[PDB]
C-alpha cells in the first residue's frame, strides 16, 4: 500500500475517534482529546466523500455541542486545524470556534 | 471574579494603560497617491515610507507613529489621513530603511537652527522621489 | 532472430518509440534515445545474463573501474539528458556512466566505466523510472520529521532555516547568527538528507553578514517579519556577491517602505532567489508577480496555489486569517487572479521552481506530486505546448521536472554536485514505479546507497508482503547516514575549517556559482516576458495576454493513490 | 500480551481495513491503500478461522470487484501478498488479480 | 490534542481489543494478546466510566470465562494489570486470575 | 557597431550615433564612477528610476556635457 508519513500519522485519528464516537453514545461527556478527534475525522471524511472545504467546514463546526464536552472543553478547543485530501489535493481546513 | 473565568483565563484590572506620555506629538497629513495599498507600522521611521505617501517629509524626520507597539496604519489609495507623530527614543540613531539618513536624527544642542545633516536629509529625500 | 515489440518490452521494458503513461494522468513519455543495443541485454537473476564470466566480468578487481552498483535498463527521465533507455552506473557514490553495461571479454558495445564485476550489485530498472532526488529551496526547520515525508515523495535535499518551533522559524527560514548556526550544522548530521542552511540578511553593516558566512550559511533569507528593507536587500546582496552566496526573499506585503517597482531598484540587477513569486504566501500586493519579468531574478513558487482548484480560495483565505491570527488585508492577499496566473507562468517557463514552505503555508511531501498534478490540469486546459512534439508530452514533462531538480540546484549553487542524472555527480536518485510516478517512489538512493525505501513485513519470507510502508535503509543507519550526506556550506566558511570547528562528520561541500547566474541559465524555464497587473481587479496581463485557467476539479495522483 | 515487531505491524492494517469498511458500505468506490486492506485482512482473518492457505486465496480473491473499486486501482494491485499466521504457522499468501 | 506517550501507547489496546471483541462475536476462542486486550480495556473504560478501581477489578476479573478462551491460556494470564485514569488520577489496576 | 571596433569623433565636428542597450544583467561598474550599477528600466512604462536621475544629476556636476 506504500504509506507515506502522512498517511501512517492518521491512523492515531481514526483510532482515537472510533473510541471518542464510542464514549459519546454511552452518554459520556468528552474530553479534550476526544472531542478534538471528532472534529477532525469529521472533516476528513467529508473531503474523501468529496465535499468542499467550505461544506466540511460548516458540518465539522457543528458535529460537538457544550453538552456533548466536559464543562471547559471549549476554551481548550478555540480552533481545530487537519489537512485532508480533498479532489482536488490536501487542503487545510480550519475549524472556528466548533464547541458552540 | 474567579468562579466565572474560563480555563486559563485572565482576570484583568480595571486602569488603563498609559503610553508614548512624555513624548512630543507632531501631527501630520497623509495622502496616497499611488494605485496601491500603503501599510506602516509602529516603529518604522516616518520619513522613509513609501515615495507614494504625499506629507511634510521634513516633519517626520526622526519620527514614528504614535501608536501600539506591534499596530500598523493603512493608507488606503487616494484618501487622506491625520497621524501623530513621536521621536525615537533612545540614541535616536536610525540605520537602513530606505538608506536616506543612516544616522543621528537627533536635534542636538541649536533651539530655532536644524543641524546640517538634517537639511542632507531632507533634500535627499527629494531628489530620491520622496514626496513633500 | 526476431522477436515482437510486447515479447522485448516484457522481458526489457519499452524501447525507443514507446510511450509510458505517468499515471493516472494523460502525460505520455515517449523513448528517445536507446543506449542499450539489443541481444546483449543485462539483467540480474537466476540463469540470466549479470552471472559470473558472462555478462559480469569475473577476473578484474575493482581498481579498473569496475561499479559498484548498475542500475539496468532503465528509463531516465532527466532535464538536461531528456528521456533516454540506458544502464546506470555508480562508483564511489558518482554516476560514472550511462550507455551499454557489462562484461567487454564476451560483449561487444560496453560503455567504458560500466564494467560489472565482482564488486557489482544491480537493480533491475526494467520497469521503472528513474529520477534525479528533488530539490526543496524553501524549508522551514521546524520539525526534524519533515524529512521523512520528504524522502516519501522523492525529496532528498532542503535548502532552508530554522532552530525548530519559534516563532520565527514559523515565519521565516533564518538560523539567526553564528552559535544558531553552528547549532543547527550538528543537529541535521541526524537527518537523512542533504542539507544547506540560511542566515538572516536584514543587517545595516557587513559585520553581522559576514559572522554567519563564516559560521556556514549557503544563503541570507531576507524576510518582511524581520524587515524587508531596501537597506537589508542591499547590504544582503553585495556581501553575496563578495562570499558567493545566494539571497532569498519574502517581500513587503503592506508596501511599507516601497512597491514592487522600488523593491526591484533595491535588488540593483544583482542576483536574487524570488520565494512565492504570486503572492499568496507573502510579497508585494497585489503585484509581486512582476518580478518575474527580470533577468536577475530566479522565481520560484511554493506548491499550496498549484494547481489551481475549486477549494484553493477556501483554504487559503482561512489560513491566513490564522496564520497572521486575525480582512482588507485578507481579500488583497488572496487573489482568483494572480493564482491561476501563477499556474499558467509556470506551464510557459516563467517561474523556474517549486518549493514548499514547509509547515508555513506548504506541503514538504507533495513537491513532486503537486509539479506532476499541475503539468496534467494544464495540459487539459491548454493543450500541447508549441514546443511539444504531437504524439508526445516530453517538452512539458520536462519543463515540470526541471522545476524540483536542476533548477533549484542552479539556483544555490549545486548543480555542479547534484539535481541531474548525468556523469560525474552524487547518485541522489529515485526510483519510480511508472503506475505510481510522481506520488509514491519505490526508492531513494542517497549518495550510492539506499537510504528510504517502500518496504513490507520484515519477518516475513519476502520484501513484499503487507503492511508496506515507508521505512529507513541502510544508508540511512549508523555512520554511513553522515557519509552519504552533504551539508553545503559557504568557502568562507570550507576555507576556515567548518568541518573540524563544527565537528562535522557530513560531507562538507562548497557553494559554488550562484552570483553569475541569471534567468536565462535555467533549465527550460528561462522566460522573462512583461507582466502585468491590474491594480483593481488584480487581472494578469503575459506580453498583453490575459493570464488565466479555470479551477480544476478532480486532481490525478490524488484520492486513488492517498489514504492521508 | 508480550508483542513482538509482527504483532504490532498489523495493527495498521486491521485500522485501515475497518475505515475502509466503512466507507463500501456507504457507497464509496475505494481507493488502492483501501482495497489493499480489505483483500489482507479477509486473508489474515481467514487464517485464524482455520482456513487453508488454498481456501482463503479463493475467499480473498473475490471480495472485491471491479465496480467497488475507483477506476483504475486494479492496474495498481496485480497480487496482493501477507503472511498470516494459520493452525500450522506463518504462512505467505498471494492472492493473483484480487479485483476481477 | 497533545498526546503524549502514554496516550499514544495506549491506542494499541483500543485497536487489539476491537478485534478481540469481533473475534468472541463469531464464537472463536481467544488466545492469549487477545484476552489480555479484553479485560485491559474493560478496566480502562471502566476508569473513564467514573467507577472505582474496587469495581472495575470486578468488573474485569468477569468478562472471560475459560470457555471463551483456548485452552490453556488461563495458564498464561495469571494476572493482568493496567493503569488507568480514574477521576482522582492515574491508578494501578491488577485483576487477579482474570480466567476462571 | 561591430564588436572592438570604434568611432572616432575630431575636434569640432558632428556625428550622429546608433545606441543601444546592454545586455545581460545591465549592471555596469567602473567607468568614470557615475553609474556602480544598475542601468536598467526596470518595471514602471512612463517614468524614470530615481538612481538613473541621480546618475544624470551627478554627470551634470561632474562635468560631462549634456
Ligand atoms: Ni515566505
Ligand atoms: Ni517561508
Amino acid at each position: 500500500m506504500q504509506l507515506t508519513p502522512r498517511e501512517v500519522e492518521k491512523l492515531m485519528i481514526y483510532t482515537l475517534s472510533d473510541v471518542a464516537f464510542k464514549r459519546k453514545a454511552r452518554g459520556l461527556k468528552l474530553n479534550y482529546p476526544e472531542a478534538v478527534s471528532i472534529i477532525t475525522v469529521t472533516a476528513m471524511e467529508g473531503a474523501r466523500d468529496g465535499k468542499s472545504v467550505e461544506d466540511v467546514m460548516k458540518e465539522a463546526s457543528k458535529v460537538l455541542t457544550k453538552d456533548d464536552v466536559m464543562d471547559g472543553v471549549a476554551d481548550l478547543i478555540p480552533n481545530v486545524q487537519v489537512e485532508a485530501i480533498f479532489t482536488d489535493g490536501s487542503r487545510l481546513v480550519t475549524v472556528h470556534d466548533p464547541i458552540k | 471574579s474567579e468562579q466565572n473565568t474560563p480555563l486559563g483565563g485572565c482576570i484583568l484590572a480595571d486602569t488603563p494603560i498609559t503610553f508614548n506620555e512624555n513624548k512630543p506629538v507632531t501631527k501630520v497629513k497623509v495622502r496616497n497617491t499611488g494605485d496601491r495599498p500603503i501599510q506602516v507600522g509602529s516603529h518604522f521611521h516616518f520619513f522613509e515610507v513609501n515615495r507614494a505617501l504625499e506629507f511634510d517629509r521634513a516633519a517626520a524626520y526622526g519620527k514614528r507613529l504614535n501608536i501600539s507597539s506591534t499596530t500598523a496604519i493603512r493608507f488606503e489609495p487616494g484618501d487622506e489621513t491625520e497621524v501623530p507623530l513621536i521621536p525615537f527614543g533612545g540614541k535616536q540613531t536610525l540605520y537602513g530603511f530606505n538608506n536616506l539618513v543612516d544616522g543621528w536624527t537627533g536635534e542636538g544642542v541649536v533651539p530655532n537652527s536644524e543641524r546640517p545633516d538634517k537639511l542632507e536629509a531632507i533634500r535627499r529625500a527629494a531628489e530620491r522621489g520622496f514626496k513633500s | 532472430p526476431q522477436i515482437s515489440r510486447q515479447e522485448y518490452a516484457g522481458l526489457f521494458g519499452p524501447t525507443t518509440g514507446d510511450k509510458i503513461r505517468l499515471g493516472d494522468t494523460n502525460l505520455f513519455i515517449e523513448i528517445e534515445k536507446d543506449l542499450r543495443g539489443y541481444g546483449e541485454e543485462s539483467v540480474y537473476g537466476g540463469g540470466k545474463s549479470l552471472r559470473d564470466g558472462m555478462g559480469a566480468n569475473n577476473h578484474l578487481t575493482r581498481d579498473n573501474g569496475v561499479l559498484d552498483l548498475v542500475i539496468t535498463n532503465v528509463t531516465i527521465v532527466d532535464a538536461r539528458l531528456g528521456v533516454i533507455k540506458a544502464d546506470v552506473g555508480i562508483r564511489d557514490g558518482k554516476i560514472a556512466g550511462i550507455g551499454k553495461s557489462g562484461n567487454p571479454g564476451v560483449m561487444d558495445g560496453v560503455t567504458p566505466g560500466l564494467v560489472v564485476g565482482v564488486s557489482t550489485d544491480a537493480i533491475s530498472g526494467e520497469h521503472l523510472i528513474l529520477t534525479a532526488a528533488g530539490i526543496d529551496t524553501h524549508i522551514h526547520l521546524i520539525s526534524p520529521q519533515q524529512a521523512y515525508h520528504a524522502l516519501s515523495n522523492g525529496v532528498a535535499t532542503f535548502f532552508g532555516g530554522g532552530i525548530g518551533p519559534t516563532d520565527g522559524t514559523n515565519g521565516t527560514t533564518v538560523t539567526p547568527g553564528p552559535w544558531n548556526i553552528r547549532q543547527m550544522l550538528r543537529s541535521v548530521e541526524g537527518l537523512p538528507v542533504n542539507v544547506g542552511i540560511l542566515g538572516k540578511g536584514n543587517s545595516y553593516g557587513r559585520g553581522p553578514l559576514l559572522e554567519q558566512a563564516i559560521a556556514g550559511v549557503v544563503g541570507y533569507k531576507v524576510h518582511e517579519d524581520w524587515g524587508a528593507t531596501a537597506n537589508a536587500l542591499r547590504h544582503s546582496l553585495r556581501m553575496a556577491d563578495e562570499m558567493d552566496i545566494q539571497v532569498s526573499v519574502h517581500t513587503d506585503s503592506l508596501n511599507e517602505c516601497g512597491y514592487v517597482e522600488d523593491t526591484i531598484d533595491a535588488f540593483e540587477g544583482r542576483t536574487i532567489h524570488t520565494f512565492h513569486t504570486e503572492g499568496a504566501g507573502g510579497g508585494h500586493a497585489p503585484d509581486i508577480i512582476r518580478v518575474a519579468s527580470q533577468p536577475n531574478v530566479l522565481p520560484s513558487s511554493t506548491n499550496p496555489t498549484l494547481p489551481y482548484g475549486v477549494n484553493s480560495q477556501a483554504e487559503l483565505f482561512d489560513m491566513i486569517m490564522v496564520c497572521h491570527n486575525l480582512v482588507s488585508f485578507a481579500e488583497s492577499r488572496v487573489r482568483p487572479e494572480t493564482i491561476a496566473a501563477e499556474n499558467v507562468l509556470h506551464d510557459m517557463g516563467v517561474i523556474s521552481m517549486f518549493s514548499s514552505d514547509s509547515q508555513a503555508m506548504g506541503r514538504v511531501g507533495e513537491n513532486w506530486l503537486r509539479v506532476m498534478q499541475t503539468a496534467n490540469a494544464m495540459k487539459a486546459s491548454r493543450g500541447k505546448l508549441p514546443e511539444d512534439a504531437p504524439g508526445n508530452d516530453n517538452f512539458r514533462v520536462l519543463r515540470y521536472v526541471a522545476k524540483i531538480t536542476i533548477n533549484p540546484a542552479i539556483a544555490q549553487g549545486v548543480s555542479h554536485v547534484i539535481g541531474s542524472v548525468e556523469v560525474g555527480k552524487m547518485a541522489d536518485l529515485v526510483l519510480w514505479d511508472p503506475r505510481f510516478f510522481g506520488a509514491k517512489p519505490k526508492m531513494v538512493i542517497k549518495g550510492g546507497m539506499i537510504n528510504w525505501a517502500a518496504m513490507g513485513d520484515p519477518n516475513a519470507s519476502l520484501p513484499t508482503p503487507q503492511p508496506v510502508f515507508y521505512r529507513p535503509m541502510f544508508g540511512a543507519m549508523g555512520k554511513t547516514m553522515q557519509d552519504t550526506c552533504v551539508t553545503f556550506v559557504s568557502q568562507a566558511a570550507l576555507d576556515d575549517g567548518v568541518k573540524e570547528k563544527a565537528g562535522l562528520d557530513r560531507q562538507v561541500i562548497a557553494v559554488k556559482n550562484c552570483r553569475t547566474i541569471s534567468k536565462h541559465d535555467l533549465v527550460r524555464n528561462d522566460q522573462t516576458p512583461n507582466i502585468e497587473v491590474d491594480p483593481e481587479t488584480f487581472a494578469v496581463k503575459v506580453d498583453g495576454v490575459h493570464a488565466t485557467c479555470e479551477p480544476i476539479d478532480t486532481a490525478a495522483m490524488n484520492q486513488r493513490y492517498f489514504f492521508g
